[PDB]
């Protein structure tokens, strides 16, 4: 793993372009877990808490 | 001097209170302090009764 | 081409990738300019009081008052018992209550038999 | 516990391969190391998990 | 002594005599010697002075003894005067039993710590006593409810005996 | 925070020191008062790079609603001065 | 109990015969002396209760509710000194008279050995409570609040009156001590189903039970500060105290009659906790918190185990100090901004550093941080309901999550963030305000050291 | 410090009646530890300084 | 002290009413859209877009910077749910549908592989490690009475 | 492991099941099978408070090592020789429990030959 | 509303930042920043107004598809790691009217100086009100920004909070 780290690290120094992938965005945004759960459950809970439970 | 005072009011005084508390109010009641009995081994003498535990049998051991 | 952005209630359409800002219509400019009028007229009212040194207290905000009034006091006088409200109330109010009754009632009947028979482990159970 | 730790030691480490913020990188490292401890408890080596805790 | 030794038994201790092999010293021994010089002795003086004062004006508090009274089984129906004394005594015995169980539990936990890694074998009679008393405790006081009383306790007992006698009676017919 | 406070003279010196490695503005012509469209005639998109150059020099990033309004090396000092409470 | 009744009556002459400028000082001082003397009720024995006379007695259930009651009266007088500042003297001395008369009915209610004497004083608390709400409320909705608070209670109290009298003609006595020895089991017949409901629905409404709670958001929100404090601190516990007594004579029918009221409580516990997540009124949010917390008391009382009763008693006392404290904290903000909207004044921790500490301590007890008695009471009910049904842990665990969410949300929407720019009249915290909070929390935190005195008769 | 706990775990994990997939996740994660660790060193100790001028 | 002519009211069923409602709420009559008159109690309260307060210009000079509102601006029916401490609706770099597919797929495969790795364990070649005295019968809490069937292990 | 591929991808009735290790008849098959001796019989093991699992056979080796540690304190670097002795004894014990693996594995490849011999006899 | 000029300028500002985040290294940023700078020059001479919009709607789309999933943010901006980190220290200025004399005397110069500003505002306020009402359409104000000081002595209307806003680094 160490060798692959340096070899991949040096590849960034090359002046080639980059292709936004899906794994990279999957790893970048924490696997999307803190973008659906942190935006869906608050919406489901805080919408039921108002339109159904209270109103 | 700063440490001598600190070791006095923050270590010596609290340990006096705790030892007095443990030795005359905690230990005077059953099972408040319970000690895991010491690990006894063959070839030792018990300080309290003078009992001696026979050593283990001969070892059929080898080198290396 | 690229997969066009698809919106959702939790992910709005980006302003850039929206076919609504680039077009410059006669009614749009005279409208978007009109929104900034009231949006600045109200700021003037707030700006005057916010700075008046002969003023101590709280600036009553009618928008805030209207917001809380509709959330609490104006709901009932605008409620009509219809198909949607009745069905929603029945399955949101009675549904959970009936569901949990059978969950617990089934379990306690199951436990009672295992205790009356003696087939349940209560060897050390003396705190209840 | 073994499986729970095994996924955690992988998923969080994967999220750390593309993270930028230094604290975030070290944060996901703790999650991966915590997952490694859970793996230890899942293989019936509790003291090794304790040993890993102190070190 | 402070606590009775027949209630809280403790096996006689056995501290192994030190048999050092290394030439280096034992800093624990020095700290042990230092501890009982700067801590134990200064503390021991203060207790002795306080001990002397307590000895100058000794006074005694006694352990209240409750005269036995007729039990609920000997009380007529709806006789509050006889029921009252029967119920109060039952509640007192209930509190004593709640502490007998705590004594056996306290002994059980005491053994487990003392025997260390050998608790699963050495601590076997303590568990046996604990299992027996809890069985006795559970039979008398359990499933009575928040509004427990002697009457409910009596009715539960008479339910258990009927189950036993019917089983015993039909046991002979096997 | 252990960072020495920025002095008013320090900001202006830094601003010109930024606008002297551009290779597109004459070092002998640019001063505290030097427009980018009316005096030395610089490209509009070069302002964005000029603004970006300032942000990478001072840390804080200027909004793209008043940064556009800044084409006067002195005015960049004016904006940066009234974003770090520098009075001397 | 005359040693506490007569002093309470003598506060009324004290208020009326005191100097025009010393009504608050004298009433507050002598009310604190009565509270101090109430500590003598703790002479409790392990087998018998402290039976004073044919009329009054005090056991381990009544004693903690008596001390909280007599301790609450001094604190209600401090809280009322602000909004009763431009009020004329005669009406100020009438307001104090109503508060004193309410305490007098309460201590006698908690010690009445006869269940019909309990009923009369139980209902007698409505009159002064209604007068406080409707005569010294600030809003137009106070008039409607009193009607809801009055007819919800009487809709359930009158059936209780019939049931209590029917029991006397059957058993022969409503004296509580006699019932402990003459109680007979209840058969499973339709007649006894409605005898059960009549004896219980009078207390479910006051707890309140979910479904029968619509009066609380209207009464606790429109009442003055003193009314809200007593309404949520003691008067809700009148329902709890009633069940703990009258459930003695309802076995074994409580085994199945309690199912509909455990689902309303267990589920209604989640619903009302959820409502607090979206409330736009700080006082209303606290009112719905009482409904969520009192849902646990109903469950504990209806499952009838030694651990449930111990938890219920500690929960009732724990909630009494916490709920009263939260109302006082919310009123200090109101006395400045004069608006109950929660999103109107923010970032108050920047302007009132010490009052924010009280907010934190109040919120932590509300969410049952151990080892506070808030947690001890809630924990014991959770242990007892687990044995009642292991699946209940799901409902009482979800409630814990929601309780922490709306309690800290309340602490974040008002104390943290950015201060409101256009609000410039947030003056520093008066000594009266700070001392009012310290009296709520210090006894609440002190009871942790010796909590056996609030664990009820089954300790 | 870390070898005396971390490595002992892998030896016990590999040589135990364990879950095959869980074992593979632990080993893959260990490799990921070197990759993001090298990310911290390379991007904050080696190369040329990307930080501003007056620091 | 606001009268019942500046507060919310019933649904508007005529063009004239909609105009007054828009003026009441400080909105452009064309931008004022009442909630559907479904009888759930919304009345004539404007249905503003379901946009989070996080989706507002952070650089503009707000009257309430923390909430991002202007004094007098009509407030969203769910403003307390769309404050910056709660539900956010800002655009995401990856479409919502695509994110759920990938997250669901990752979790689904991972659990399946744990199940596959559970029925196919990975052990080393060893035997039933031996212990003395009838498999530590007396050490393992066994009853001293009723001694077990002799269990004995031989060399190899 | 390596034989796992032989039991999951390859044949099944050749490798011995770790949870079904030899149920074949008793020591019969190897003439004069002995009994492994125990040094710390019952009380010596239950006097050093050895862990329930540690006292397998090398308890005497472990007891000897623990004696040195209690004595060599504070010389923790010492007793390295005794630890190796205890480790080596368990190393032999590991191979002994490892011989039973191949021992039964070959006893299975031998048991199939008779099974296949009779199957194909006709 | 933004102008078609600004939208292109904004998209150029974002592109370099997002481009910078991908490159990390400064040398590779220059090699790629210029190429992006070059591509704008291609259509910089465009004067169609119907195909410039067409490309812009494809310029934003091109940017969106390749935007960084974690763009660098300066640590005091709307999204940085120190945004509003000091808002808890930004106490208002009106709070000093509530200080006790026993602690107001701690700074005799400060509060003697304060009365000057209150006088400078109390006397100036009426003039500031007059100036705004006389420079506004009869219907009402139509935009933001306010007239500056016209004559001498008068300060800009609505200046107190702008001038006296809490210092951005109170402590
Ligand atoms: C008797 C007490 C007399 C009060 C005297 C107070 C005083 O004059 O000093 C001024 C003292 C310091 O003055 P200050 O510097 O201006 O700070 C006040 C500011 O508001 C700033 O306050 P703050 O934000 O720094 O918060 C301080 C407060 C709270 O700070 C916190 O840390 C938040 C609470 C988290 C605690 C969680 C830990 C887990 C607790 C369980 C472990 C036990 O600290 C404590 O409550 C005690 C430390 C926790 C123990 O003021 C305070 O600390 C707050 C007021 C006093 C509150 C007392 C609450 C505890 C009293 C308990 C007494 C009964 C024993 C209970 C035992 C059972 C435990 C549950
Ligand atoms: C493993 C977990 C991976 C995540 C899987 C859960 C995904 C849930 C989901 O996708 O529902 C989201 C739903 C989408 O509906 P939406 O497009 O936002 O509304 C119509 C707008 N045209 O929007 C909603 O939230 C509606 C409620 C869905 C309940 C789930
Ligand atoms: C349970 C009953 C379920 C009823 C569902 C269907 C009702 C229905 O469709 O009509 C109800 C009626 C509306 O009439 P409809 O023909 O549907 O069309 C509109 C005409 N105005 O609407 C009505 O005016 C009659 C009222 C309908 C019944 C109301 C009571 C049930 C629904 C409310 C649930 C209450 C929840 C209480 C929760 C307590 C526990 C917490
Ligand atoms: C047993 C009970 C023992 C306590 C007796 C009750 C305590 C009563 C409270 C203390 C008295 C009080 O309320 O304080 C008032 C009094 C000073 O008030 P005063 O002198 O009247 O000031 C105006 C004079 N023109 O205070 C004093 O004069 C105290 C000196
Ligand atoms: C145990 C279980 C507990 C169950 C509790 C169920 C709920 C109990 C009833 C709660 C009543 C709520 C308060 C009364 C409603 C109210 O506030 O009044 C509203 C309405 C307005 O009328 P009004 O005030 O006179 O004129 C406007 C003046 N500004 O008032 C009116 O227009 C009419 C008011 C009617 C009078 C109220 C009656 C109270 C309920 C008892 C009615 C009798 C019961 C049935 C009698 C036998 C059968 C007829
Ligand atoms: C909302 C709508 C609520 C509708 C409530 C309807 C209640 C009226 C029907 C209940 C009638 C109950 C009753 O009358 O019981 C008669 C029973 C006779 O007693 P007894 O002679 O001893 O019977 C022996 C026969 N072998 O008497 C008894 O044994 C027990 C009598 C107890 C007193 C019953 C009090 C009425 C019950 C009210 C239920 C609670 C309602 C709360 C809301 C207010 C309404
Ligand atoms: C908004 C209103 C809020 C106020 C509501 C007030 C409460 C509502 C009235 C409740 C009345 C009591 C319920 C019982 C009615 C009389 C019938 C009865 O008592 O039957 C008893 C029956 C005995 O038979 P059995 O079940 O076999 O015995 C062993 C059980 N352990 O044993 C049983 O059958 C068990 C009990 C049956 C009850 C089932 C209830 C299921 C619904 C629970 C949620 C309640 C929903 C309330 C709806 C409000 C609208
Ligand atoms: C959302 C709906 C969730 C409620 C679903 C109720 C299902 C009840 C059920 O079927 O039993 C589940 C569980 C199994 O426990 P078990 O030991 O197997 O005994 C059999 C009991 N039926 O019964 C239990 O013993 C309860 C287990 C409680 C687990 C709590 C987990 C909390 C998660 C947060
Ligand atoms: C013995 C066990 C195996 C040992 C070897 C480890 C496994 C091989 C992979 C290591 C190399 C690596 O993942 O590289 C990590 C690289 C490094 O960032 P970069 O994109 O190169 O540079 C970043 C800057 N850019 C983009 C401008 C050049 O990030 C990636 O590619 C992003 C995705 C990482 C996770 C992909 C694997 C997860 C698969 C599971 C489902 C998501
Ligand atoms: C027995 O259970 C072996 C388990 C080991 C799993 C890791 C295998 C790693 C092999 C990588 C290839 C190395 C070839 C020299
Ligand atoms: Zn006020």
């Amino acid at each position: 793993g160490f060798i692959l780290a340096l070899e991949i690290s040096n590849m960034t120094k090359n002046l080639k372009y980059h292709y936004p992938s899906n794994a990279f965005k999957f790893s970048t945004l924490l696997g999307y877990f803190p973008t659906i759960m942190h935006r869906l459950a608050p919406y489901m809970n805080l919408s039921m808490s108002q339109k159904s439970a209270s109103s | 001097y700063r440490h001598s005072i600190f070791a006095f009011t923050h270590v010596l005084i609290p340990v006096w209170i705790i030892h007095y508390y443990l030795k005359y109010h905690v230990t005077t009641k059953p099972y408040t302090i319970v000690e895991k009995k010491p690990r006894i081994f063959p070839g030792d003498t018990i300080l309290e009764t003078g009992e001696v535990i026979p050593p283990m049998k001969e070892f059929p051991d080898q080198h290396h | 081409s690229f997969p066009k952005y698809e919106a959702s209630r939790l992910s709005s359409l980006p302003t850039t990738l929206d076919p609504a800002e680039y077009d410059i219509s006669s009614e749009t400019r005279k409208a978007q300019a009109e929104r900034l009028a009231i949006r600045s007229r109200l700021k003037r009212e707030y700006q005057l009081q916010y700075y008046d040194p002969s003023r101590r207290g709280v600036i009553e905000d009618p928008a805030l008052v209207r917001w809380t009034y509709a959330r609490s006091a104006n709901i009932y006088p605008n409620f009509r018992p219809n198909t949607k409200t009745s069905l929603l109330g029945a399955l949101f109010g009675i549904g959970p209550l009936v569901f949990w009754y059978y969950v617990f009632k089934t379990d306690r009947d199951r436990k009672e038999k295992l205790i009356q028979e003696g087939k349940l482990d209560r060897t050390f159970n003396i705190s209840y | 516990t073994l499986c729970l730790g095994a996924i955690t030691t992988l998923f969080t480490a994967m999220c750390a391969l593309t993270q930028n913020d230094i604290k975030k990188i070290i944060a996901f490292s703790t999650s991966s190391q915590l997952g490694l401890m859970m793996v230890t408890i899942g293989i019936n080596q509790p003291y090794l998990a304790f040993l890993h805790i102190c070190t | 002594d402070s606590w009775d030794k027949d209630v809280y038994p403790e096996p006689p201790r056995r501290t192994p005599a030190p048999s050092p092999q290394t030439s280096l010293p034992n800093p624990i021994t020095y700290l042990t010697k230092a501890f009982d010089l700067l801590v134990d002795r200064p503390v021991t003086l203060v207790r002795e002075f306080i001990e002397r004062q307590h000895a100058k004006n000794k006074y005694y508090y006694y352990h209240r003894e409750f005269r036995r009274v007729p039990d609920i089984t000997e009380c007529q129906e709806k006789d509050v005067l006889c029921m009252f004394e029967a119920e109060m005594q039952w509640r007192r015995d209930y509190k004593v039993d709640q502490e007998i169980v705590n004594i056996i539990q306290e002994r059980l936990k005491a053994c487990q710590q003392r025997e260390g890694e050998s608790h699963r074998q050495n601590c076997a009679k303590e568990l046996e006593q604990f299992t027996q008393v809890v069985k006795a405790y559970q039979d008398r006081y359990h499933d009575l409810g928040a509004h427990y009383s002697a009457r409910k306790c009596l009715a539960k007992q008479k339910q258990r005996m009927l189950a036993e006698r019917k089983a015993a009676k039909e046991a002979a017919a096997a | 925070s252990d960072a020495p406070p920025l002095t008013l003279e320090g900001i202006k010196d830094r601003v010109l020191y930024v606008l002297k490695l551009y290779d597109k503005i004459d070092p002998e012509k640019l001063s505290v008062n030097s427009h980018f469209m009316k005096d030395l005639g610089l490209d509009s998109l070069d302002q964005v790079e000029i603004i970006m150059a300032m942000e990478d020099e001072f840390g804080f990033e200027i909004p793209d609603i008043d940064a556009e309004k800044l084409m006067c090396p002195q005015e960049i000092v004016d904006y940066i001065a009234d974003k770090k409470d520098v009075y001397e | 109990m005359l040693k506490y009744i007569i002093p309470t009556i003598m506060l009324m002459p004290l208020t009326w015969l005191s100097k025009n400028n010393m009504i608050w000082v004298n009433s507050t001082a002598h009310s604190l002396l009565i509270s101090f003397t109430s500590l003598l009720l703790m002479n409790q024995f392990g087998d018998n209760s402290l039976n004073f006379s044919l009329l009054f007695f005090s056991d381990s259930l009544s004693t903690p509710l008596l001390i909280l009651t007599m301790w609450l009266l001094p604190l209600m007088l401090m809280a009322s000194q602000h909004h009763l500042s431009k009020e004329n003297l005669t009406r100020k001395k009438l307001f104090i008279t109503m508060l004193i008369s309410l305490q007098l009915f309460l201590i006698m209610t908690f010690t009445a050995m006869e269940l019909i004497l309990f009923y009369i004083l139980f209902e007698a608390t409505l009159v002064p409570t209604l007068i406080i709400i409707t005569r010294w409320g600030n809003q137009t909705e106070r008039l409607n609040a009193g009607l809801y608070f009055l007819f919800y209670t009487l809709a359930g109290s009158l059936p209780l009156l019939v049931a209590l009298i029917y029991i006397q003609n059957t058993v022969g006595s409503l004296n509580f001590l006699m019932l402990q020895y003459w109680v007979q089991p209840v058969h499973n017949s339709w007649s006894n189903v409605f005898m059960w409901l009549a004896c219980m629905m009078a207390f479910m409404v006051k707890m309140p039970l979910y479904g029968l709670h619509l009066w609380l958001p209207k009464a606790h929100v429109e009442a003055p500060i003193a009314g809200s404090m007593v309404l949520a601190a003691v008067l809700l516990k009148l329902g709890g105290y009633g069940m703990l007594r009258i459930t003695l004579i309802l076995n074994p029918m409580t085994d199945f009659m309690a199912y509909p009221f455990i689902m309303l409580s267990l589920w209604g516990m989640i619903m009302t906790s959820s409502i607090c997540l979206r409330q736009t009124d700080l006082k209303s949010l606290i009112a719905y918190s009482s409904v969520s917390h009192m849902a646990l008391v109903i469950v504990a009382i209806l499952i009838q185990t030694p651990w449930s009763y111990m938890g219920a008693t500690a929960l009732m006392i724990a909630h009494g100090l916490t709920s009263s404290m939260l109302f006082c904290l919310a009123n200090s903000n109101y006395e400045r901004i004069h608006s109950r909207t929660m999103i109107l004044a923010r970032g108050l921790q920047t302007l009132l550093p010490l009052m924010a500490t009280w907010w934190l301590l109040a919120s932590l007890t509300n969410l049952a941080l151990p080892p506070t008695i808030n947690l001890i009471g809630e924990l014991f009910v959770v242990m007892s309901t687990f044995s009642w049904s292991n699946i209940t842990i799901i409902l009482m665990g979800v409630n814990m999550v929601i309780t922490a969410l709306y309690s800290l949300y309340m602490l974040i929407m008002t104390q943290r963030g950015k201060y409101t720019y256009h609000i410039n009249n947030i003056s520093p915290s008066f000594t009266r305000e700070n001392a009012l909070m310290s009296l709520h929390i210090l006894p609440l935190l002190l009871l942790t050291l010796n909590p056996k005195i609030i664990l009820g008769p089954l300790y | 410090t870390g070898f005396y706990s971390k490595d002992l775990i892998i030896e016990a994990a590999n040589t135990s009646y364990t879950n095959a997939w869980a074992l593979l996740m632990t080993l893959i994660a260990t490799s990921f530890t070197a990759i993001y660790s090298t990310r911290i060193i390379f991007f904050a100790l080696l190369g040329q300084p990307r930080f501003p001028t007056l620091v | 002290h606001i009268t019942k002519d500046m507060l919310p009211g019933p649904y508007p069923k005529t063009p004239e009413e909609r105009a007054a409602a828009a003026k009441k709420y400080n909105m452009r009559v064309e931008d004022y859209e009442p909630y559907p008159d479904d009888g759930t109690g919304y009345g004539d309260y404007p249905k503003l877009p379901d946009r989070s307060q996080q989706e507002r210009d952070p650089w503009y000079d707000w009257d309430h910077p923390d909430l991002r509102l202007n004094w007098g601006e009509p407030m969203h029916w769910d403003l307390d749910m769309y404050i910056r401490n709660r539900v956010d609706t800002s655009p995401t770099p990856v479409n919502w549908n695509l994110m759920c597919k990938h997250l669901f797929g990752f979790v689904a495969f991972m659990l399946f592989m744990f199940w596959v790795g559970e029925t196919y364990p990975a052990y080393q070649p060893v035997g039933p490690k031996q212990y003395p005295y009838n498999n530590l019968y007396l050490e393992r809490g066994g009853d001293p009475n009723k001694e077990p069937e002799p269990v004995v292990h031989y060399e190899i | 492991g390596a034989h796992l591929a032989r039991r999951y991808l390859g044949d099944a009735s050749v490798e011995p099941d770790p949870l079904r290790m030899p149920t074949f008849p008793p020591d019969y098959g190897f003439p004069e099978r002995k009994e492994r001796e125990m040094v710390a019989t019952q009380q010596e093991m239950n006097d050093a408070q050895l862990v329930l699992q540690q006292r397998d056979y090398c308890a005497h080796y472990l007891i000897r090592f623990l004696k040195c540690k209690r004595d060599s304190f504070p010389n923790f670097l010492a007793c390295k020789h005794e630890r190796h002795d205890w480790d080596y004894c368990e190393h032999l014990d590991y191979v002994k429990r490892m011989k039973e693996f191949e021992r039964e594995r070959r006893l299975l490849q031998r048991k199939k030959r008779r099974e296949q011999r009779e199957a194909d006899m006709a | 509303y933004l102008t078609h000029q600004q939208k292109v300028l904004r998209l150029y500002k974002r592109a370099l930042r997002h481009l910078e985040s991908w490159c990390i290294h400064r040398d590779k940023y220059r090699y790629f920043a210029c190429l992006l700078r070059a591509r704008f020059d291609e259509h910089k001479n465009e004067k169609d107004m119907v195909k410039a919009t067409q490309l812009l709607r494809e310029a934003e789309e091109e940017f969106w598809h390749g935007q960084h999933p974690q763009p660098y943010i300066f640590p005091e901006s709307p999204g940085g790691t120190s945004y509003e980190r000091y808002e808890c220290y930004k106490v208002p200025e009106w709070c000093l009217d509530d200080w006790h004399p026993s602690e107001k005397a701690m700074y005799p110069d400060y509060f003697a100086k304060r009365e000057q500003w209150k006088k400078l505002r109390r006397e100036s306020w009426e003039r500031e009100v007059k100036q705004l009402q006389e420079e506004t359409p009869v219907g009402g104000p139509r935009t933001e920004a306010l007239p500056p000081a016209r004559k001498q002595g008068d300060l800009p209307p609505l200046w107190w909070h702008i001038v006296t806003r809490p210092r951005e680094r109170p402590m």
